[PDB]
RNA sequence: GCUCGCCGGAAGACCAAGGGUUCCUGUCCAACGUUAAUCGGGGCAGGGUGAGUCGACCCCUAAGGCGAGGCCGAAAGGCGUAGUCGAUGGGAAACAGGUUAAUAUUCCUGUACUUGGUGUUACUGCGAAGGGGGGACGGAGAAGGCUAUGUUGGCCGGGCGACGGUUGUCCCGGUUUAAGCGUGUAGGCUGGUUUUCCAGGCAAAUCCGGAAAAUCAAGGCUGAGGCGUGAUGACGAGGCACUACGGUGCUGAAGCAACAAAUGCCCUGCUUCCAGGAAAAGCCUCUAAGCAUCAGGUAACAUCAAAUCGUACCCCAAACCGACACAGGUGGUCAGGUAGAGAAUACCAAGGCGCUUGAGAGAACUCGGGUGAAGGAACUAGGCAAAAUGGUGCCGUAACUUCGGGAGAAGGCACGCUGAUAUGUAGGUGAGGUCCCUCGCGGAUGGAGCUGAAAUCAGUCGAAGAUACCAGCUGGCUGCAACUGUUUAUUAAAAACACAGCACUGUGCAAACACGAAAGUGGACGUAUACGGUGUGACGCCUGCCCGGUGCCGGAAGGUUAAUU
RNA sequence: AGGACCGAACCGACUAAUGUUGAAAAAUUAGCGGAUGACUUGUGGCUGGGGGUGAAAGGCCAAUCAAACCGGGAGAUAGCU
C-alpha cells in the first residue's frame, strides 16, 4: 500500500496537445505529468484514488529537456515524466 | 583518411572516467590540481 | 609412417609429414581437458621475457598422470590419442575400477595392452616401478626426480634414460644429454622408450607451418642498428666483433650453468 | 505539373557505434548557406520518443582488472589467495493487419507465448557450498531435401488505341496472407530393457564409470520443409461519393497451378585433414548434514506480477572521424528484371537523386577525350605515355625441368539469325490412373502437363556475328633473390627483412635466458626428438689451408697479488 | 589437397598524368599486387619514454620520434646575432 504523501505528490499536471486530446477521444487515454521518479503502480494508484477513476493500464517516458539560449548564453530545461493512462471505458474522467 | 580520435564513450569512461582518476594517488592528484585551479568540470565523466 | 607430399606446389614440395593412423581421429575424453591460453611470450609485467612467441592454432590442455601411483590395479588402453601440447603421444587407459587415465604412451604400446604400477609389478613396457625394483641396464622413461613428484626426465618423443649403476639410496643414470646424473633409488620410472621416435623425421616445409605452430620470425643481430643490438651497424656487411647474446653475454661456448645446490648429483657433465 | 537526365550490390532500405533535437508544425530571412532565396540541418515558438516478449538492466563467465588476509618492498607502493568485477561469447517469452504532421514487434484490432508469487485440491522423499551428464565449440569439401524469390500459364477486372494493322497465339493490372497450434516428413545419430557385483567419481548416491547374466529385437533423441488450422478474418485491382486539391469514407473480383531456384535453412549434420579446434551458469540427475504425517517436490485449475532505463532524427553521411554543408575514412544485414559464369558489366524495377553561382562567347594556352594521309621507335635516359591483345568450344604447343611444371607456351578454326532433324530433341521435373502394405507426409507402376541444353544439315543479312560494356600483348638472351610473404604511415617495395632447411653453442629443470631493489612471472602445466642465443638461408655439387693476433674453453706446477692479521 | 591458378568484395600501393595558396596537411583518374591465408575485419584488453613494440626502415608509440607529450628546476647557459 503506497501511502497518501506519495500519491499527492506523484501526479503535477495534465499534458495538452492534439495527440493528448485525440488520445482521449479515441482511445479514453488521459496523458499526465508525473513525478520523475513515480513508477507505474504509484501513478496508477493516483489516477484511481484522486480523479475516482478505473485504470487497467499505464504507459510511461521521459521527455528529455531542450536546449535553448537566452541572452547569448546555454540552457537546458528539465526533464520530465510523461503518462499514457488508459481507463476501462467506463468513468468518463 | 582514418584520423586519430575515433570516440568510444566506454573506452573514454575506462581511460579518463571520475572511478579511473580516483583509483591512484597520482589521479587523484589530478583532481585535486583541477580543483584547486577551479575547472567547473574536473573529468570526461560529466 | 614418413610421407613426403607431392610438388604440386612450392609450398608443398619440401613438406614431410608424419602420420600415424592407429592414432584416434574423434574427439578427446573430455573430463580430463583444460583451457590452456597463450601468452605471447609476456609475463605478468605484460614485457616480452621470451622472444619469437606468437599466434598459432587454438589448443585443449589435456591432464597427464606423470605420478602413475595407482599402484596393484591393472589398467588396459584404450586407445592412441594425438596431444597438440606436446611432442609424444598419449594413451587413453582404463582401470579395473572404472577410473580413466591419460599416460605418455611408449614405443609398441597398442590398443588393449595391459599396464600396472607398484612394487609387484612386472618388467613390461608402460609398467611403473621404483628404480629400486628395476634391473641395472635397463631403458625406462618418465624418470622422477624426487619421490613421489612425477615424472620429469625422459619425456619428449623418442627419449629414454638407461639405469646404468646402483649404489646403496641412488641409482645412477644416463640422460638423453649424455650427462650421468644420480638420483634416489626410490624415485619411479616407466619401462620401455618414449613412442613416436619419428617425429624429429618430419620437415614443416614453408614459413606458415612454423606459424600455425605459435612461433614468430627470428632477426639476425646483424641486421639492425647498433641502437637496438651490439650485432648492429655497418655499411654493406659488416661484423668484426664477437659473438654475443642482444644483452651483451658470449653467445658462443661462455657456460651459463651455475647452481652449487645441485652440484653433488651431477657424476659426470654431458660432453 | 509535364518532359529530360543520373544511381540502382546504391547515390535504395535497415541495424550497431558516434552525435544529441538536427525529427514535425507555424512563423522570420538581420547573421549563417561560397550567388539569390519566398527555401534550409539557419532564428524563434509549440509539438513529438507509450514495451512482461526489442535492447539495456539481470544470471554466467573470457582476455584482463581489482583484491580481505598473505608474500615482498626506504616511503609511495609491487604481486597474489579466497573472492569480486569485466562481452566482443552462453542464458525465458509476439506475430499479422490498422493508425500519427511527427512513435510503434511499444498505440488499436485479432491471434499467441514465457517466467515468477500465490491459493485450492491429487499423489508423493524432499533438501547443497558436493558427484555426474549437458551446455561445449576447428579448417576445408560434397551431395541430397527444401524455402525465400523469380518466371510462365490459368483466373479475375479493365482495354479495343493520335499514324498502316490490332476481338487476338492481343495490351495493362492484380492473383497476398504471419506468429502460434496439430502432423513428426526428406534426413542425422544412437541397439533397447531388467536384474547381480565393484580397489573409481576427496564421503554418499538409486546417479555417472566398470564387470557379468538374461532377453527383446526395434526403442529413444534430433529434425528443414510441407499439409491442416490460425483465416466465413485481414488485405486486395477498381469503382462509388467528397475534395480545403492534401487526402477521406463505403464497397471490393480473382486470390490457383507448373517450372526454375539461392551464398539462406535441414546442417552445432555428413565426409575428410592436421595446425587438433573457450569458460561458467541456466538445465537434467544423484545423494550429505537436516527434516522427517510438518516443510519441500510433480501435476491440474484459478488469480496476481513482470519493475526501471532507452526508443525522436542522421547513421557508409551536410547530423559520426577529417577546423568546412570537405571528391577522404567508417563494422553488420536486405539483395528484383533482361543479358551475363558472376555480388563483374550495360540498361532498368522498387526507391532515391540532377551534386547551392548562373548567362553568353566559341581566341592563345592548360586539362580530359575522339579521328588522322605516308612513314612506324627515326622519340627518349628508357617504347614514359599511348596504341594493341582480350571470350567460349575444339585442334595444336618447344628448350629446359625439382617430373608438379614450363603452358592460356606459341599458333589456328568455328561463333549472328531462320528452318529442319525434333508440330520441342538428349535430359530435368512430374499429375492422373493401377496394384500392394507393418495406412500414412507410404513402396512399385505409370506417364498428362511443364521445363529444356548442345550438335548437325539447309537457308539468309551485313564491311564486320566473342559486333556494345566487359575482356591476357607475345617471344629470345642475361644479373639478383629459391619460392607465398614483410618493409621506410606521408619521395626508396628492392638485390633489403622474413622464410622452410643447415650449423655452432648454452641449458638436467627451482633449466639456461628475460622482466623484476624483491615477492614473483614468462620459458612451460614444456623436460635434451625440449627450450634459448648466434650466424647462414629452398634444392643440387660442395665447403680447402692458418690457433701467430683478439676472443672463448680447459689446466694449475711456478711467479705476482686484495680485504684480513 | 594446395602460404595452388584467373578474377569482384575486401586488404594494399608498382607506373603515369592531374592536383601542389589542392576537393584532400598524402588525394583523384586510368592502369597495378594479394584475394582459404604468415589473410582480412569488429569489440574489449595488455606492454610507457633510455622505456615499449619492431618479418629491422632508426620504423612506429594520437598530423610530434637518433629518445613522445604536459608541467616543473627556469629568467638553464649563449666569448654569438
Ligand atoms: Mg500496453
Ligand atoms: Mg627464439
Ligand atoms: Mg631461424
Ligand atoms: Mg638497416
Ligand atoms: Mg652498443
Ligand atoms: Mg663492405
Ligand atoms: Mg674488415
Ligand atoms: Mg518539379
Ligand atoms: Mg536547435
Ligand atoms: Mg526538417
Ligand atoms: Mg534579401
Ligand atoms: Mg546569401
Ligand atoms: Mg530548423
Ligand atoms: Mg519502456
Ligand atoms: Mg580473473
Ligand atoms: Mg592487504
Ligand atoms: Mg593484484
Ligand atoms: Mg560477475
Ligand atoms: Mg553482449
Ligand atoms: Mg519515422
Ligand atoms: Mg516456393
Ligand atoms: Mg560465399
Ligand atoms: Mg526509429
Ligand atoms: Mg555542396
Ligand atoms: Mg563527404
Ligand atoms: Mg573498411
Ligand atoms: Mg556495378
Ligand atoms: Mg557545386
Ligand atoms: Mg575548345
Ligand atoms: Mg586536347
Ligand atoms: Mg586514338
Ligand atoms: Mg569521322
Ligand atoms: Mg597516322
Ligand atoms: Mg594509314
Ligand atoms: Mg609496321
Ligand atoms: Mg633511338
Ligand atoms: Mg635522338
Ligand atoms: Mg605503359
Ligand atoms: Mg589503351
Ligand atoms: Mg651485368
Ligand atoms: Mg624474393
Ligand atoms: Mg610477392
Ligand atoms: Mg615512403
Ligand atoms: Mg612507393
Ligand atoms: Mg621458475
Ligand atoms: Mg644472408
Ligand atoms: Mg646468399
Ligand atoms: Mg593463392
Ligand atoms: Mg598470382
Ligand atoms: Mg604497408
Ligand atoms: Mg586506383
Ligand atoms: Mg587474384
Ligand atoms: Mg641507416
Ligand atoms: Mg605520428
Ligand atoms: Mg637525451
Ligand atoms: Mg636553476
Ligand atoms: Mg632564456
Amino acid at each position: 500500500m503506497i501511502r497518501e504523501e506519495r500519491l499527492l505528490k506523484v501526479l503535477r499536471a495534465p499534458h495538452v496537445s492534439e495527440k493528448a486530446s485525440t488520445a482521449m477521444e479515441k482511445s479514453n487515454t488521459i496523458v499526465l505529468k508525473v513525478a520523475k521518479d513515480a513508477t507505474k503502480a504509484e501513478i496508477k494508484a493516483a489516477v484511481q484514488k484522486l480523479f475516482e477513476v478505473e485504470v487497467e493500464v499505464v504507459n510511461t517516458l521521459v521527455v528529455k529537456g531542450k536546449v535553448k539560449r537566452h541572452g547569448q548564453r546555454i540552457g537546458r530545461r528539465s526533464d520530465w515524466k510523461k503518462a499514457y493512462v488508459t481507463l476501462k471505458e467506463g468513468q468518463n474522467l | 583518411m582514418k584520423r586519430t580520435f575515433q570516440p568510444s564513450v566506454l573506452k573514454r569512461n575506462r581511460s579518463h572516467g571520475f572511478r579511473a582518476r580516483m583509483a591512484t594517488k597520482n589521479g587523484r592528484q589530478v583532481l585535486a590540481r583541477r580543483r584547486a585551479k577551479g575547472r567547473a568540470r574536473l573529468t570526461v565523466s560529466k | 609412417a614418413v610421407v613426403k607430399c607431392k610438388p604440386t606446389s612450392p609450398g608443398r614440395r619440401h613438406v614431410v609429414k608424419v602420420v600415424n593412423p592407429e592414432l584416434h581421429k574423434g574427439k578427446p575424453f573430455a573430463p580430463l581437458l583444460e583451457k590452456n591460453s597463450k601468452s605471447g611470450g609476456r609475463n605478468n609485467n605484460g614485457r616480452i621475457t621470451t622472444r619469437h612467441i606468437g599466434g598459432g592454432h587454438k589448443q585443449a590442455y589435456r591432464i597427464v598422470d606423470f605420478k602413475r601411483n595407482k599402484d596393484g590395479i591393472p589398467a588396459v588402453v584404450e586407445r592412441l590419442e594425438y596431444d597438440p601440447n606436446r611432442s609424444a603421444n598419449i594413451a587413453l587407459v582404463l582401470y579395473k575400477d572404472g577410473e580413466r587415465r591419460y599416460i605418455l604412451a611408449p614405443k609398441g604400446l597398442k590398443a588393449g595392452d595391459q599396464i600396472q604400477s607398484g612394487v609387484d609389478a612386472a618388467i613390461k613396457p608402460g609398467n611403473t616401478l621404483p628404480m629400486r625394483n628395476i634391473p641395472v641396464g635397463s631403458t625406462v622413461h618418465n624418470v622422477e626426480m624426487k619421490p613421489g613428484k612425477g615424472g620429469q626426465l625422459a619425456r619428449s618423443a623418442g627419449t629414454y634414460v638407461q639405469i646404468v649403476a646402483r649404489d646403496g639410496a641412488y641409482v645412477t643414470l644416463r640422460l638423453r644429454s649424455g650427462e650421468m646424473r644420480k638420483v634416489e633409488a626410490d624415485c619411479r620410472a616407466t619401462l620401455g622408450e618414449v613412442g613416436n621416435a619419428e617425429h624429429m623425421l618430419r620437415v614443416l616445409g614453408k614459413a606458415g607451418a612454423a606459424r600455425w605452430r605459435g612461433v614468430r620470425p627470428t632477426v639476425r643481430g646483424t641486421a639492425m642498428n647498433p641502437v637496438d643490438h651490439p650485432h648492429g651497424g655497418g655499411e654493406g656487411r659488416n661484423f668484426g666483433k664477437h659473438p654475443v647474446t642482444p644483452w651483451g653475454v658470449q653467445t658462443k661456448g661462455k657456460k651459463t650453468r651455475s647452481n652449487k645446490r645441485t652440484d653433488k648429483f651431477i657424476v659426470r657433465r654431458r660432453s
